[PDB]
């Protein structure tokens, strides 16, 4: 759920910092995000679809 | 420390004695305009939104 924020400035020391929570982690060094209507797959291994949303038949509306 | 700046102090190019410098200033404001462990240079993150 983090990602290792860069600075090769003096020394390869990195910082940390959580992605955005819709963003999730193809490269250690740097997140990854998808399209709207989307969303990160929980190990944030890639995308992911969240599931539709519409008037059900037996829903209170 | 009995410099004279005027005496044709110009180090062969440009104005006004060019600077080596880390990193410039950032006059809009920045989040921590975070230095690193070296305390000479700086990293400026913006206050970008709602944090100014």
């Amino acid at each position: 759920n983090e990602v290792k924020s860069v600075q090769p400035g003096e020394v390869c020391c990195w910082l940390c910092i959580p992605c955005q929570p819709y963003e999730y982690r193809l490269d250690e060094f740097t997140c990854a995000d998808c399209g709207l209507g989307y969303w990160p797959n929980a190990s944030l291994t890639g995308c992911f679809e969240l599931p539709q949303e519409y008037i059900r038949w037996g829903d209170a509306w | 420390l009995h410099l004279r700046i005027e005496r044709m102090h110009w180090p062969g190019s440009g104005q006004q004695l060019p600077r080596s410098i880390c990193s410039l200033p950032c006059q809009p404001g920045e989040r921590k305009k975070t230095v690193k462990g070296m305390p000479c240079c700086w990293h400026c993150e913006p206050c970008t939104g709602y944090q100014y």
